[PDB]
């Protein structure tokens, strides 16, 4: 809520596919996905430890969220209910091919 | 002995009470004190360890310069590394980034 009215989020992001995305996330992932996308944007300023001391007016003055965040943020919150569908998508590793007419037939009935 | 890094771009200063009985609660502006410091000690070289009095307000501080960043005029970002390697020497200006840090004590507010 309050990013969008303090103009501190790209307008590049629209919610909905969000809601899509995170299918089996309870109500208390939510905040931390919130949490890791912010670490990433603001590890982009800092890069704690080698390059330190590069902090000043105009990097902090331009700080906003990107989409690609929350992208990359999916990779370390992981859902606790949604654990077995990964087993259902895991199962078509080998890929899925239709050498034969009879695939179809079988998937549309 | 420099070569081109002759002015200090940012100084970074350690601030503690000379006298811990005259530890006092005022705000301490940091825009009055690196003015302070700019007025009374000007175009002066200096490096890291270098230990100062300073005198603002009637009350009597220990400085310590904990590291310094030695940049030339022309350089427009601050790429250098801050160097706390007490070699590193440049010259004070008006315009070098003053940050002020607590001392290990920890009183100056």
């Amino acid at each position: 809520k309050k990013m969008r009215e303090n103009n501190m989020m790209s307008d590049d992001v629209n919610l909905a596919e969000l809601a899509a995305l995170t299918k089996n996330f309870s109500g208390a992932e939510i905040e931390g996905l919130v949490k890791s996308a912010s670490s990433f944007a603001i590890n982009k300023t800092v890069n704690i430890g080698k390059g330190a001391t590069k902090l000043n007016t105009k990097d902090i003055a331009k700080l906003k969220v990107t989409r690609e965040d929350f992208l990359n943020a999916l990779n370390d919150v992981t859902p606790a209910f949604g654990i077995s569908e990964e087993d259902l998508k895991t199962c078509v590793e080998g890929g899925m091919m239709l050498y034969s007419e009879r695939v179809n037939s079988i998937l549309k009935n | 002995y420099s070569g081109k890094q002759s002015y200090l771009g940012s100084i970074d200063i350690d601030i503690s009470f000379r006298a811990r009985g005259k530890a006092v609660s005022t705000v301490f502006d940091q825009d009055e004190l690196a003015k302070q410091f700019v007025r009374c000690y000007e175009s002066q070289i200096f490096s890291p360890t270098q230990y100062l009095i300073m005198e603002f307000q009637g009350h009597f501080f220990d400085l310590k310069i904990r590291n310094v960043q030695a940049i030339d005029l022309g350089d427009i970002e601050p790429t250098s590394a801050v160097a706390t390697g007490i070699e590193t020497k440049g010259i004070l200006t008006k315009q070098t980034q003053i940050n002020f840090f607590k001392g290990r004590d920890g009183l100056v507010n």
